[PDB]
RNA sequence: GGACCUGGCGGUGCUUCAUCCCUCUAGAGGAGCCUGUUCUGUAAUCGAUAAACCCCGAUCAACCUCACCACCUCUUGCUCAGCCUAUAUACCGCCAUCUUCAGCAAACCCUGAUGAAGGCUACAAAGUAAGCGCAAGUACCCACGUAAAGACGUUAGGUCAAGGUGUAGCCCAUGAGGUGGCAAGAAAUGGGCUACAUUUUCUACCCCAGAAAACUACGAUAGCCCUUAUGAAACUUAAGGGUCGAAGGUGGAUUUAGC
C-alpha cells in the first residue's frame, strides 16, 4: 500500500499509520468533491460501464408523502427525512404497510435516531427519542416490530427497556427471533450485578424459552453468551466448556470469535498452567489444518489473544503452530486491523527472540521486519539481549543501522542498551572498530536530536561507554574532547574510563593527559581521583610544575 | 504450456504526413512526421478453447503499453444437422 | 467538454487543491491594473453616449 | 576517482550476480553477451542510437579510459611524458622511433589505417589532424622499411580490415544447376542457370523474346553470357517481380551473372566483376523533398 | 533558425535535464515518448481522445504538485489501466505526498472512469544532464 | 478555456520581454517596466477561497490523537486569513525593497577608490 | 527549525544475490531504481561522459520493462496455469484430419487496445469457410450453389467463404452465417422449373 | 468556457445537428429517390427547408479542439498544426517522430 | 595638434576561387486557361508583400467557415464576462535569411615596459582544458547519397488574425446573435496547366498494327446547353455528355532549374 521509494517508504509504525491515514484522507477528500459536484463526473466514457466510478447521489426522488417515499428515505438512511415522512404520512392518513413501518423502525432503532456521519455536508439510547414515539404511534405491531426495538435498545445499552418490551412481546404471545434472543442475553447479563450463577440460570432459562418457541439458535447466540459471561472468569470457566460442548453437539461449529471469547474468559492473572494451558492446547489441536471463513464480526481478534497467551506461556512451539494456522489458506486476512497486527507480530517476535536459537531468530527477523511490521524499541532491546546471550555481537552494529531505519534512533533506552552491550567487554580490533563506529554514530544522533530546544542532556553511562569504545579503538582524541561534556553537564566519569585513560597515557608516556584526567576527577571530586593523583606521580615522568600542581591538589583529599 | 507456436514478422508500415513549419507564411518550409507500425504475428496451432483462453489472458494482461493486439481465432465447427442431409 | 474541464479546474483551485499558476498571474495583473485604475464599468453604462 | 571505479566494479559484480539470478543462469558463467541479451530483454528500447539504449557493461567500458588523476597521493605523475599533455601519443611516437632505430641497427590489400577518431579512442587523448598525419607518416615509413614480425604486429594494431565484397545444386533429375538472386531499383529476380543447356531462357515461365519485346532488355540478358562466350550453352529459368521493363531486365541480368559465376572459372569471375556484371546497382529513385518540384528541382524562383 | 522544443545555450550555466537537452529530431533516436498508448498505431482509433486525456493529465498533475515535479510525466496505458509515473523532488513531507497521491488517483479514476495508478520516484534535486 | 492556459515560466518569459531585440537594443525606453515576481512564494497547498481545511495537507492529519474530518473555516476567520496573507505579502515586498548604502570612492560617480573585497579563494587552500 | 527528513538507503542493498526475483516484481510496474539491484545506465552520454545513472533516469522510466516477466517467473506462471489447460485431441494430428472431421471454419477477431472503452466494431465480423467437397452435394446442386454465391466461391481452393458483418454482435453475425449456409445449401438442393431455361 | 465564441457556435451547431439528424435522414431518404410521387417529394423538400438552419450538417466546421483554429486541423487528432507540432516535438504524442528518409 | 590602434573605404596591389561568365538539358518571357497578387469597381475583411510576397496564412471560402458589409436584435451575456480593438518597434510561441556557412561565447594563460590592442609557423615560434555548432552518431537502401541537423549573429525580418501575454483602448458595444450580400474586368503582373503536332493525333495493344496528317488537321480542363455527384440550398463546386474547333504555329532582351 505504500510507495516503493526511499523518501516515501515509512520508517516507523507511527509513520506507517500516518501515511495510510493521509492516503485515506486524500481519498475521502476526492470522494467528497465528487459527491459535491456530480456534474463534473457524469460523462461516462467507460466500456463496459463502471458503476462504482460514477458519482453517488444522496437526495430522495419521491418527494410526495407516500409509502414509496418513506421506503426510499429508509434505504437512503436519511433519519430526519424518514421521521418527517412518517409524521406527514400519519397526519395525512395515507396508507402504510406493516413491513414499511417495520423497516422504518429498523432504521431508527439500529442507529437509535443518531444521525449518520458522512465526510461533509454507555447507554446511548436517548431518553427523548422518536423510535419509541413511533412504536407507540404504530397501530399494528408484530414480532419484527418488537424485535427491532429490543435489538436497538440492547445495542444502545437500554437493557431495562428492552427487557420490558420482551415482557410485552411475551404477553402478546409473539415469537422472538434468534437475534432478539442474543440481544436479550446481553441485556440480562449487563442489566444487574449478580453472582455468576444467577446470570447462568437466566441464560439457560432464555435458551429453554427459545426451545419452547422452537427457534433454533445460531453461532451469534453462543458468541453473545460467552462474551457476556466473560466477566465472571473462573466462575464461568467450566460452564463455558459446557456451552462449547453443547455447540459441538448441536453442530453450530465455533468460529474464530467463539474461541477468542473463550480465550478471553479463561485469561486472568494467576497460574495459566491450571486450566488455561489445556484450553489453548485443545483449541490449537482442534483448529489445526482448518481454513477459516467470515462467520462472526469478532473473528479478527482470535490471533491477537492466541499470540498473547503464546507469549505468556513461553511456548515457542505453540506460537509456531498458531502462526502456521494463520498462514494456512486465507487465514492471514483474519489478522485484524493495523494495531492488532502490530501487537500480534510484536508479541510473536518477542517470544521468538526469547525462546529460539539466534540463527532462526535472525531468519525470522529478516522475514518479518519490515515486511510484516515495524519493531518497537522494546522488541529491539529483546533482540539485543538474545544476541548477547548468543554472544554474536558482530550483528550489533547492523541492528543499530536497522534501528536508524525504524525510527528508534532517538530512543534513549535502546541507545544505552546498545552502548552498554558494546562497551561491556574487550574484543578483537575489528569488532572494537565496528563498536567505535557505532558509538560515533550514536553520538552524532545525540547531537542531532529533535529535542534540541534546551541544553542537551547527555547520559553519563552513554558518554562513558562511547569514550571507552573510542579509547579501545585507539581514537583517544575524541575521548579527550568528550571529557569536557562531563564537566559541562555534571555527568560522573566512569572509574573504568579513568583507568583506561590513565593506562593509555602511561603507555604513550603523556603526563599532560594524566594531569587532565586528574583535573577532571578532582572537578568531580571522586575518591578515585586521589589514587589517580598518586598514580600520576607513580607511573609518569613528572615535571616540576606538574609535580607542584599535584602537591597543591593533594590538599583536596 | 505445451502449445505449438510459430512466429513471423509482417512488413512494417510507416505512415508519413507533412505540416507547415512556420505559424505564418513560409509555405516552402515544412516538417514531416511519421508513425512507424511494426508487426509480429504469432500463429498458435491446434489448441482447445480453454488453453486458448488461458494463454490469451496471460499474454494480454502482460501486454506492454504502446503495443496493440489483434488476435484472429479459427474456430473448427461441425456441419449443422440441417446441412448433413437435405431436408428436401 | 470544455465546460466540465474549466469548471472542474476552477472549483479545484477554489478548494485549494489545484494551483492554477496562469490564473494566479492573471489575478496579479488584474490587481495591479485595478490599482492603476482600469476596471470594468457596470452594464448599460458605456462611456461613449 | 580510482576508489569510485573500485566501488563501481563491486556494484557491477553484484549486479551481474543479480541478473544471473533473474535470468536463472549460472552466475559463474554469465558472460558479457548474456548480460547484454538479458538487459535488452528486460529493458527493451527501440531508440535507433545504440549508445542511448540501456547498458550495464563493466565499469572499465562505461567509464572513459581517461582514468582519474594521473598522479598518486604524493602528486608525482605515473608517466614520464605526462607534462607533454599528450603522454599516450608521444609515448607511442617514442616507441615507434625506438623501433625504427632498432631496424636501422639490425640492417595494403585487406587492411587500412584507422581514422583519427579511432586513434583518439585507442589513446583516449585528443589529437590534431597534423599529429595524426605525422603518426601515419611514421607508421608508413616503418612499414616500408624492412619491418620484422614485431613491427608487423605493431602496425596491425593500427591496421583496419578493408570492406571488400558459390553453391552448386542438383535437381530431382540430376541436372547440375546454380541458383542466385538479384535486385535492381524495385525489381527483384531469382535465376537458375543449369550447367549444360542449349541457350533457352524462360522468364516467369515465358520465353524472353515474348516477355521482353524491347531489344534493349534482350541485349541486357545477352550481356552476361556474351561476356563469357557461353551463349547458347546454358539454360536459364528466372522469375522477376516488381518495377518496370528495364528494372526487371537489370535484375535478371544481375541474377543470371551471379548464378553463372558458379560455372565459369575464377579468372572469368574476376573478369565479370571488373565488367560490372556482379555489382548490385545502388542507383534507386530519390525521394521528393518538401518545398521542391522533385528530388532535386526547386520551385521556379519567382521573377523579380 | 529552428526553435521547437530546443533549449538555446545562453551562458553555459543553465541546467537542463535529459529530455530538455535533446531536440525534437532526437525523438525515437535518443529519447522515447513521454506517453505510450495504442492510439497512434496503424488502424487503431480514439487517438484524439487519448491526446486530450494526456494533455489534461499533464496540466492537472503539474497544477496539483506545485513545484514538486522534477521532470515530465510518463503516461502508460495498459488495457483500461492508466499509470502516471512521475519524478518528484523531496520538498514536501511524505504526508502531503501520500494525500496528493490518494487524491489524484481517486479524482482521476472518477473523472476518466478508468483505474488510475500514480507511481512517484523521489529525487533529492532536479537531475542535471548538462549545463547550457 | 483550460487547455489554453500556460505555465508560470512561459507567462513570465512572454510578459517580461527579457529576450528579443528590444532588450538587446533598448530603443524603446522602459522606465515603466515590469519585474518578475514569485507567485508561489507563500502559497500553501490546500488553501483557497472556500477556506477548506483538508486533513493531512494544510491542517494536521491527527488532532488530539484522532483523525481530523473535512472542515471549512467560517467566513470571518477565512477573511482574516486572506487579510493576513495580503499583509504578509506586503511585508515581504517591503523587506525586498529595503537595502543598505555603501561608501563612495574618490567622487560620488567614480569607481576609483571603491573596495571590491578580498580576491577569490584559490583552488586548494589558497585564500586571500 | 523543523527537522529535515533523510531518505533511507535503497532496499536493493538489503537484497540477496540468490533471492526470488518474481517476489520483488509480481506484476507489471514502472522501473523503480530502489527496487532493481542492477547498475543499469541509460541515456546518450555527454562528451567524455557516462550514461546517466538509474536514479532519476526518466529514460528507464519510459521503457515498458519486462522485469515482471523473467524466465523464472514465466516458468512458474506456466506451471501454475497448466491446471487450466485442456489437452488438444491427439487424434487430429494434421489439418487433413481436421478438415475431414470439422469441415466448417469460423474466423473472428478480438482487438486489444489501450483506453477506457473496449468497444471495437471490427470485432463483430465473422467469416465462415467450408470446402464444397466436404459438403454433401451433387453436380446440379453444386453448380447452382456456385452461381448463387458468386464471388464467395474460389474454384482454385474449392472454398466457400461467407462474411457476415451486418449485425451488431459477433454472436448474431455467427448465427447469420450459419443461417446463410443453411439456406444456400437448401436452395442448392432445391430445383426450380425456370432452371430449365439454362 | 470554450476557446472563442466561434467554438461555442460550432458546439451549438453540432448539438443541434445531433438532435435533428434522425429526422433529417428520414426526410432526405423520402427525397433522394424516384420511387415516390413528385408531390410528396416536393412536400418533403419544403419540410426539410423548414428545419432550423443550424441543424444542417454542412455547417459543422472541424475546428481545433484546443485553439479553435478552423484550418490546418488533422482529423485523427483534432488538433491544429501548431498545437500538434508543439505536442509532438515534446514527445507527448505516442509513436510520432520526425520523418527522415 | 603629434604619433598609433581598430574599423569602414580605396576609379587599391597581388594570389586563388565560385556556378560569376561561356559550355549541357528542359523551361519562363508569345497564345488560351487555372490560380495568386495589384488596380478599378462595390455597402463589403486581414496579414504576407526585394532576395526571404505573389496555388503565401488556406492541408483550401456557395451557407457555415468569417474575422467584411447592410439591416434587425440582446445586455451579468457559453465563461468569477467579453473584444479577430491599437502596438510583431513590449514579448512568448513557430520560423524566414546568410546557412549551398564554421565559427561563436564564456573561463583562463601569455605578449606589447601591464597603451589602444595582439596571441600563427607541424622538422611548429603562446596559446588552451571544457561548452555550443560543424563534425561524429542516427533515419532511408551501404561506408555513398538524400534527409535531418545547422551555433552565435544579421535584417526592430514574419506572425497581437494559432494560442498566450505586457501596455493602451471598448463595456447599451470596438461585445453577442440572426437574415441577406460581395466574389465584376477596361486591365497589369507572378506561378502553373494545356498546347502550337509527325519523336505527332486516334484505335487496338502496353511497344513488330492500322488509319489521321492544315480549313472537316493539330489545338480548350474555355464558352453555351443538358444531365449527374454532394448538399437543406449548385447558372455558383465537381464529374460526364452534347455543342462550339477559338487564340495559337516554338515565342526579344532577359530569366528559372538541374550534375
Ligand atoms: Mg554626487
Amino acid at each position: 500500500v505504500f510507495q516503493d521509494d526511499p523518501y516515501l517508504m515509512p520508517a516507523s509504525s507511527l509513520e506507517s499509520r500516518s501515511f495510510l491515514l493521509a492516503k485515506k484522507s486524500g481519498e475521502n477528500v476526492a470522494k467528497f468533491i465528487i459527491n459535491s459536484y456530480p456534474k463534473y463526473f457524469q460523462k461516462d466514457i467507460a466500456e463496459p460501464h463502471i458503476p462504482c466510478l460514477m458519482p453517488e447521489y444522496f437526495e430522495p426522488q419521491i418527494k410526495d408523502i407516500s409509502e414509496a417515499a418513506l421506503k426510499e428515505r429508509i434505504e437512503l438512511r436519511k433519519v430526519k427525512a424518514s421521521v418527517d415522512m412518517f409524521d406527514q404520512l400519519l397526519q395525512a392518513g395515507t396508507t402504510v404497510s406493516l413491513e414499511t413501518t417495520n423497516s422504518l423502525l429498523d432504521l431508527l432503532c439500529y442507529y437509535g435516531d443518531q444521525e449518520p456521519s458522512t465526510d461533509y455536508h454507555g447507554v446511548t439510547w436517548r431518553a427523548k427519542n422518536n423510535a419509541e414515539r413511533i412504536f407507540s404511534l404504530m397501530p399494528e405491531k408484530n414480532e419484527h416490530s418488537y424485535c427491532t426495538m429490543i435489538r436497538g435498545m440492547v445495542k444502545h445499552r437500554a437493557y431495562e427497556q428492552a427487557l420490558n418490551l420482551y415482557t410485552e412481546l411475551l404477553n402478546n404471545r409473539l415469537h422472538a427471533d434468534v437475534y432478539t434472543f442474543n440481544a436479550l442475553i446481553e441485556a440480562t447479563v449487563c442489566a444487574i450485578n449478580e453472582k455468576f450463577e444467577e446470570k447462568w440460570s437466566k441464560i439457560l432459562e432464555l435458551l429453554r424459552h427459545m426451545v419452547a418457541q422452537k427457534v433454533k439458535p445460531n453461532l451469534q447466540t453462543f458468541n453473545t453468551i460467552l462474551k457476556c459471561l466473560r466477566r465472571f472468569h473462573v466462575f464461568a470457566r467450566s460452564p463455558a466448556l459446557q456451552v462449547l460442548r453443547e455447540m459441538k453437539a448441536i453442530g453450530i461449529e465455533p468460529s474464530l470469535a467463539t474461541y477468542h471469547h473463550i480465550i478471553r474468559l479463561f485469561d486472568q492473572p494467576g497460574d495459566p498452567l491450571k486450566r488455561s494451558s489445556f484450553i489453548i492446547y485443545d483449541i490449537m489441536n482442534e483448529l489445526m489444518g482448518k481454513r477459516f471463513s467470515p462467520k462472526d464480526p469478532d473473528d479478527d481478534k482470535f490471533f491477537q489473544s492466541a499470540m498473547s497467551i503464546c507469549s505468556s506461556l513461553r511456548d515457542l512451539e505453540l506460537a509456531y503452530q498458531v502462526h502456521g494456522l494463520l498462514k494456512t489458506g486465507d487465514n492471514w486476512k483474519f489478522i485484524g486491523p493495523d494495531q492488532h497486527r502490530n501487537f500480534y507480530y510484536s508479541k510473536f517476535f518477542d517470544l521468538i527472540c526469547l525462546m529460539e536459537q539466534i540463527d532462526v531468530t535472525l531468519k525470522w527477523y529478516e522475514d518479518l521486519i519490515p515486511s510484516a511490521y515495524f519493531p518497537h524499541s522494546q522488541t529491539m532491546i529483546h533482540l539485543l539481549q538474545a544476541l548477547d546471550v548468543a554472544n554474536r555481537l558482530e550483528v550489533i552494529p547492523k541492528i543499530w543501522k536497522d534501528s536508524k531505519e525504524y525510527g528508534h534512533t532517538f530512543r534513549s533506552d535502546l541507545r544505552e542498551e546498545i552502548l552498554m552491550l558494546m562497551a561491556r567487554d574487550k574484543h578483537p580490533p575489528e569488532l572494537q572498530v565496528a563498536f567505535a563506529d557505532c558509538a560515533a554514530d550514536i553520538k552524532s544522533a545525540y547531537e542531532s536530536q529533535p529535542i534540541r530546544q534546551t541544553a542537551q542532556d547527555w547520559p553519563a553511562t552513554s558518554l562513558n561507554c562511547i569514550a571507552i569504545l573510542f579509547l579501545r579503538a585507539g581514537r583517544t582524541q575524541e575521548a579527550w574532547k568528550m571529557l569536557g561534556l562531563f564537566r559541562k553537564h555534571n555527568k560522573i566519569p566512569r572509574s573504568e574510563l579513568l583507568n583506561e585513560l590513565m593506562d593509555s597515557a602511561k603507555v604513550s608516556n603523556s603526563p599532560s593527559q594524566a594531569i587532565e584526567v586528574v583535573e577532571l576527577a578532582s572537578a568531580f571530586s571522586l575518591p578515585i581521583c586521589e589514587g589517580l593523583t598518586q598514580r600520576v606521580m607513580s607511573d609518569f615522568a613528572i615535571n616540576q610544575e606538574q609535580k607542584e600542581a599535584l602537591s597543591n591538589l593533594t590538599a583536596l583529599t | 504450456l505445451g502449445i505449438s507456436i510459430k512466429v513471423h514478422e509482417p512488413p512494417r508500415k510507416i505512415e508519413r504526413f507533412t505540416l507547415l513549419q512556420s505559424v505564418h507564411i513560409y509555405k516552402k518550409h515544412r516538417v514531416q512526421y511519421e508513425m512507424r507500425t511494426l508487426y509480429r504475428c504469432l500463429e498458435l496451432e491446434h489448441l482447445t478453447g480453454s488453453t486458448a483462453d488461458v494463454y490469451l489472458e496471460y499474454i494480454q494482461r502482460n501486454l506492454p503499453e504502446g503495443v496493440a493486439m489483434e488476435v484472429t481465432k479459427t474456430q473448427l465447427e461441425q456441419l449443422p444437422e440441417h446441412i448433413k442431409e437435405p431436408i428436401w | 467538454n470544455h465546460h466540465t474541464y474549466a469548471e472542474l479546474m476552477q472549483t479545484l483551485r477554489f478548494l485549494g487543491l489545484y494551483r492554477d499558476e496562469h490564473q494566479d498571474f492573471m489575478d496579479e495583473q488584474k490587481r495591479l491594473k485595478k490599482l492603476r485604475g482600469k476596471e470594468k464599468p457596470k452594464k448599460g453604462e458605456g462611456k461613449r453616449a | 576517482t580510482e576508489d569510485f571505479i573500485k566501488k563501481q566494479i563491486e556494484e557491477f559484480n553484484i549486479g551481474k550476480r543479480h541478473l544471473a539470478n533473474m535470468m536463472g543462469e549460472d552466475p559463474e558463467t554469465f558472460t558479457q553477451e548474456d548480460i547484454d541479451r538479458a538487459i535488452a530483454y528486460l529493458f527493451p528500447s527501440g531508440l535507433f542510437e545504440k549508445r542511448a539504449r540501456p547498458v550495464m557493461k563493466h565499469p572499465e567500458q562505461i567509464f572513459p579510459r581517461q582514468r582519474a588523476i594521473q598522479w598518486g597521493e604524493d602528486g608525482r605523475p605515473f608517466h614520464y611524458l605526462f607534462y607533454t599533455g599528450k603522454q599516450s601519443y608521444y609515448s607511442l611516437m617514442h616507441d615507434v622511433y625506438g623501433m625504427l632505430l632498432n631496424l636501422e641497427k639490425h640492417q595494403v590489400i585487406g587492411s587500412r589505417w584507422l581514422i583519427k577518431e579511432e586513434l583518439e579512442e585507442m589513446l583516449v587523448e585528443k589529437l590534431s589532424d597534423l599529429d595524426y598525419m605525422q603518426f601515419i607518416r611514421l607508421l608508413e615509413k616503418l612499414l616500408t622499411s624492412q619491418c620484422g614480425a614485431a613491427e608487423e604486429e605493431f602496425v596491425q594494431r593500427f591496421r583496419r580490415s578493408v570492406t571488400l565484397e558459390e553453391p552448386v545444386q542438383y535437381d530431382e533429375q540430376g541436372m547440375a544447376f546454380s541458383k542466385s538472386e538479384g535486385k535492381r531499383k524495385t525489381a527483384k529476380a531469382e535465376a537458375i542457370v543449369y550447367k549444360h543447356g542449349s541457350g533457352r531462357i524462360k522468364v516467369n515461365g515465358i520465353d524472353y523474346q515474348l516477355y521482353f519485346p524491347i531489344t534493349q532488355d534482350r541485349e541486357q540478358l545477352m550481356f552476361p553470357f556474351h561476356f563469357v562466350d557461353r551463349l547458347g550453352k546454358h539454360d536459364v529459368t528466372c522469375t522477376v517481380s516488381g518495377g518496370g521493363r528495364s528494372a526487371q531486365a537489370g535484375a535478371i541480368r544481375l541474377a543470371m551473372a551471379k548464378a553463372l559465376c558458379s560455372f565459369v572459372t575464377e579468372d572469368e569471375v574476376e573478369w565479370m566483376r571488373q565488367a560490372g556484371l556482379l555489382t548490385t546497382d545502388p542507383r534507386v529513385r530519390e525521394r521528393k523533398k518538401p518545398g521542391q518540384e522533385g528530388a532535386r528541382r526547386k520551385f521556379t524562383w519567382k521573377k523579380r | 533558425k529552428n526553435r521547437a522544443a530546443r533549449v538555446r545555450v545562453s551562458k553555459g550555466d543553465k541546467p537542463v535535464t535529459y529530455e530538455e537537452a535533446h531536440a525534437p529530431h532526437y525523438i525515437a533516436h535518443r529519447k522515447g515518448w513521454l506517453s505510450l498508448h495504442t492510439g497512434n498505431l496503424d488502424g487503431e482509433d480514439h487517438a484524439a481522445e487519448r491526446t486530450v486525456e494526456d494533455v489534461f493529465l499533464r496540466k492537472f498533475m503539474w497544477g496539483t504538485f506545485p513545484g514538486c515535479l522534477a521532470d515530465q510525466l510518463v503516461l502508460k496505458r495498459r488495457g483500461n489501466q492508466l499509470e502516471i509515473c512521475a519524478v518528484v523532488l523531496r520538498q514536501l513531507s511524505p504526508h502531503k505526498y501520500y494525500f496528493l497521491v490518494g487524491y489524484s488517483e481517486t479524482l482521476l479514476s472518477y473523472f476518466y472512469k478508468c483505474p488510475v495508478r500514480l507511481h512517484l520516484q523521489t529525487v533529492p534535486s532536479k537531475v542535471v544532464y548538462k549545463y547550457l | 478555456s483550460f487547455f489554453t492556459k500556460l505555465t508560470a515560466d512561459e507567462l513570465w518569459k512572454g510578459a517580461l520581454a527579457e529576450t528579443g531585440a528590444g532588450a538587446k537594443k533598448g530603443r524603446g525606453k522602459r522606465t515603466k517596466k515590469k519585474k518578475r515576481k514569485d507567485l508561489n512564494r507563500g502559497q500553501i497547498i490546500g488553501e483557497g477561497r472556500y477556506g477548506f481545511l483538508w486533513p493531512g495537507l494544510n491542517v494536521p492529519l491527527m488532532k488530539n490523537g484522532a483523525v481530523q474530518t473535512i472542515a471549512q473555516r467560517s467566513k470571518e476567520e477565512q477573511e482574516k486569513v486572506e487579510a493576513d496573507m495580503i499583509q504578509q505579502r506586503e511585508e515581504w515586498d517591503r523587506k525586498k525593497k529595503m537595502k543598505v548604502k555603501r561608501e563612495r570612492g574618490w567622487s560620488g560617480n567614480s569607481w576609483g577608490g571603491i573596495s571590491l573585497g578580498p580576491p577569490d579563494p584559490g583552488p586548494c587552500g589558497e585564500t586571500y | 527549525r523543523p527537522p529535515r527528513r533523510k531518505a533511507l538507503p535503497p532496499r536493493t542493498e538489503k537484497m540477496a544475490v540468490d533471492q526470488d526475483w518474481p517476489s520483488v516484481y509480481p506484476v507489471a510496474a514502472p522501473f523503480k531504481p530502489s527496487a532493481v539491484p542492477l547498475p543499469v545506465r541509460m541515456g546518450y552520454p555527454v562528451k567524455k561522459g557516462v550514461p546517466m545513472a538509474k536514479e532519476g533516469n526518466l529514460e528507464l522510466l519510459k521503457i515498458p520493462n519486462f522485469l515482471h516477466l523473467t524466465p523464472v517467473a514465466i516458468k512458474k506462471h506456466c506451471e501454475a496455469l497448466k491446471d487450466f489447460c485442456t489437452e488438444w485431441p491427439a487424434a487430429l494430428d494434421s489439418d487433413e484430419k481436421c478438415e475431414k472431421h470439422f469441415p466448417i471454419e469460423i474466423d473472428s477477431t478480438d482487438y486489444v487496445s489501450s483506453g477506457p472503452s473496449v468497444r471495437n466494431p471490427r470485432a463483430r465480423v465473422v467469416v465462415l469457410r467450408v470446402k464444397l467437397s466436404s459438403l454433401n452435394l451433387d453436380d446440379h446442386a453444386k453448380k447452382k450453389l456456385i452461381k448463387l454465391v458468386g464471388e464467395r466461391y474460389c474454384k482454385t481452393t474449392d472454398v466457400l467463404t461467407i462474411k457476415t458483418d451486418r449485425c451488431p454482435l459477433r454472436r448474431q453475425n455467427y448465427d447469420y452465417a450459419v443461417y446463410l449456409l443453411t439456406v444456400l445449401y437448401h436452395e442448392s438442393w432445391n430445383t426450380e422449373e425456370w432452371e430449365k431455361s439454362k | 468556457h470554450y476557446v472563442d465564441w466561434r467554438m461555442w457556435r460550432d458546439v451549438k451547431r453540432r448539438k443541434m445537428a445531433y438532435e435533428y439528424a434522425d429526422e433529417r435522414l428520414r426526410i432526405n431518404s423520402l427525397r433522394k429517390n424516384t420511387i415516390l410521387p413528385k408531390i410528396l417529394q416536393d412536400v418533403a423538400d419544403e419540410e426539410i427547408a423548414a428545419l432550423p438552419r443550424d441543424s444542417c450538417p454542412v455547417r459543422i466546421r472541424n475546428r481545433c479542439v484546443m485553439t479553435s483554429r478552423p484550418r490546418g486541423v488533422k482529423r485523427r487528432w483534432r488538433l491544429s498544426r501548431i498545437v500538434f507540432r508543439h505536442l509532438a516535438d515534446h514527445g507527448q504524442l505516442s509513436g510520432i517522430q520526425r520523418a527522415t528518409w
